[PDB]
């Protein structure tokens, strides 16, 4: 996977870039799912405007791409960006950053929420 | 919904701590320890509420919430709660996540406007509920 | 590391905080304002113990805390503080989560003995810390 | 694990309103509106069975999948569903295609036998 | 060619089937049976575009298509759709993913989907019927 | 692409069969992506719809690859010309491929005569 | 225009398959009064396939994929009954064997269609004047 | 082949059935009962030699012609038939399409001629089919 393409996209089309994260499968090529790219920014991305550039991105990779914004995402999906992600750009004092405040938030939302999944997994 | 009205009285009386807490407002922004126990009673309203909307959503079945806002998300999906108010009420969870991870990044100034103008979006979250 | 740093300053300034708003101890099981106050700065300090745990459990790779407790948990299993402090520690925690969430089911002298004898825990946990 | 989850509560999401839709049938056969629902609501459990299946065969190191039916035989090779369960999540791949007259007969029957399957996976899934 | 014919006509029942139940959108936003049909008629929309791409990029032996976008792009090198169009039709692939991303957020796609490129499956089989 | 054993689940498993054809991308160079192997099959009675369909994921199973199985008896005129067209015959005696021959192009040739009109009219 | 006209033969071949066939008497042993009857028979199923097919056109129906596809292509759009479309798409299918292979053609049928229906014929001359 | 065998037996079985239901001719142009029986064994013999050509297009690899007219010229193109036998079946298959669709413009002048000087035509393509 081209990582400089990735890179060199998003720092062309997003203001005040802060962090980019490659996560899922392709962190982990595998099959023929989507390559998943989380960018975190000063301000939050248009969401249109983040589909279009997901659009760009996959179009130059010749792959469906998800682009994710961070500072509109869940903490669910933050705490796996967190967890399992590549940083592809940014400092490190903003990846430490990005954790500290994701891992805090999921573990006060799984206590709220523990009850609400006990349930549902039987 | 034994739950629920035990948390709709922490509510209550939090509301109150805070009203009277404040007072006139005149000495919140150089007493330090008025600021604390404003914003601790703060939380705990919303974090109140977070759990009345999960007892509602585990009820129910109507998902399982991905963070903290999501939990009021839910509810509004559902029509239980009004759209201005899901809304008004997501804002104080943000509040509340600025206040116990990174407490010195809270706005003293948006701390007041709360107090003064929107305590009562608990107080329209509790009847509303409460009327099931 | 930066964050080490800052947090380290945060447990610092909130344990003088819940120093200076305890006093001598004679007003404190009387009034809820130096309580609320008491509460909000031992949370303040459990978060920034906590923060440091999940940081350092990311930097070395050492687990996913499956919570704030079980951060403290993989901590202690990879010798970087004591099986005690660990303990006290997660206790802290536990009595954070009542003093916070179920004020009514606290006990005010757990609290006063904390305040008395249980503020080296996080004195203790920064000196471990630093001394990386 | 929140993808796995997500993925059943999507499963659980996606039946009921497939239920829901389908009602008792009478008017399914005339409003195509009520037909496209269905039918991207069995799409999107059928995906989702998919990753739960394949995010089972990565973490578990069953083998790698070449396709969306190889997913279900890693599982059934190792006996984490039953093979006539893992046969019938395979007969539901096709409707990947079922989209792109008279295969609406093929939709009310799966609506009305095959929905238990996704259910009957979900379970299994939730049992560990 | 009657391959071409009929996904030509497949994507102006589609279109028409979006436009009618799409509407004026007020009650589009709340009815989850209306959004899975104009995501799903979308989808066939782009379904159909991709097989007439596949389908010319055979006959007239212009290569082997190594992607769905791909087979537009081969489309574009040989000018027989300009290259904004293509770029359009390539965005549209991405749309079978929009029903599997268990996230509103994207509706607010399917919408601007509905009210911006709609015309771009139009664009494509009026350049098509010139034959 | 295994022919034999899209003969062997088909011999096995339809009744009185006698014809089958693969057509579509798989014949004439086979086109990988996730394109469906185009399998169409005419026996003595048209099949159920609904075993059709269970045939056809059958035997996606047995090709690790999506089918569609077209029932010759109850296609439509396109798409029987378009098998005899560009079909490839897997089974079945070649006087059974003529007659079906002969018959799907005639009636696709009336057919032409009398849609001819509404083509140039969506193709201008 | 087309219509008008094709009503008039339809109407025009009706009356000449009733006089010809009159009393059945002995339409089964003369074959050129059979062969009056099947080829008006024939005349009147295939003007209906091109009133069809002009609505089809003009409408934008579809484009049928068979004889048969003319007449369900009116009933999806509801210009005719589907109980109709059901019995004139069988008179297209013995238009298919008269056509394509005579012998097979059951005369017991050809009498049946004499006698019973066409009724049908003349119910969709009636339905598609009305409108 | 059997396709063949039978389409050449209805070709002369129809033909036959013309010309004895066309007898002398005087009951022809007034008489619509004979007319129609003429009219359609002549589509009946028009039909069976489509069919023999569509079959030998196929069977040749010639391509596949979607209208009859171009199956005749698929086989003159490739000499399984002349020319001359080319242009007259193509000229039946265009007679009998407003014979059969559209009388009240047929000339019926032409029929009658078609019937006593061109049914030659389907003889001669019989007999070199053969």
């Amino acid at each position: 996977l081209n990582e400089n393409k990735i890179i060199k996209l998003l720092r062309d089309n997003i203001p005040k870039l802060q962090l980019i994260y490659l996560f899922g499968s392709y962190s982990q090529q595998h099959r023929n799912s989507e390559i998943e790219i989380a960018v975190l920014a000063a301000d939050t991305l248009d969401n249109i405007a983040r589909w279009e550039l997901a659009q760009k991105l996959a179009s130059a990779l010749d792959s469906d791409v998800d682009l994710v914004d961070l500072r509109s995402a869940s903490t669910v999906l933050c705490q796996q960006v967190v967890t399992q992600g590549k940083q592809l750009w940014g400092t490190q004092q903003d990846d430490e950053l990005f954790a500290v405040k994701t891992i805090s938030m999921y573990q006060h939302l799984q206590a709220e929420r523990q009850a609400i999944i006990d349930d549902v997994m039987a | 919904n034994d739950i629920i009205i035990n948390k709709i009285a922490t509510i209550k009386r939090c509301i109150k701590r805070i009203q009277q807490v404040y007072g006139d407002g005149s000495q919140f922004k150089q007493d330090f320890t008025l600021q604390d126990s404003v914003i601790l009673n703060l939380q705990r309203c919303c974090e109140a509420c977070i759990d009345i909307a999960n007892h509602i959503n585990r009820q129910q079945q109507l998902g399982i919430p991905q963070s903290s806002r999501d939990s009021f998300t839910l509810l509004a999906q559902n029509n239980l709660i009004t759209q201005p108010l899901s809304d008004n009420l997501k804002k104080m969870v943000g509040l509340r996540n600025i206040a116990v991870h990174d407490y010195q990044e809270l706005n003293l100034d948006i701390v007041v406007h709360v107090v003064q103008h929107h305590l009562e979006d608990f107080e329209q979250f509790i009847d509303v509920i409460k009327a099931e």
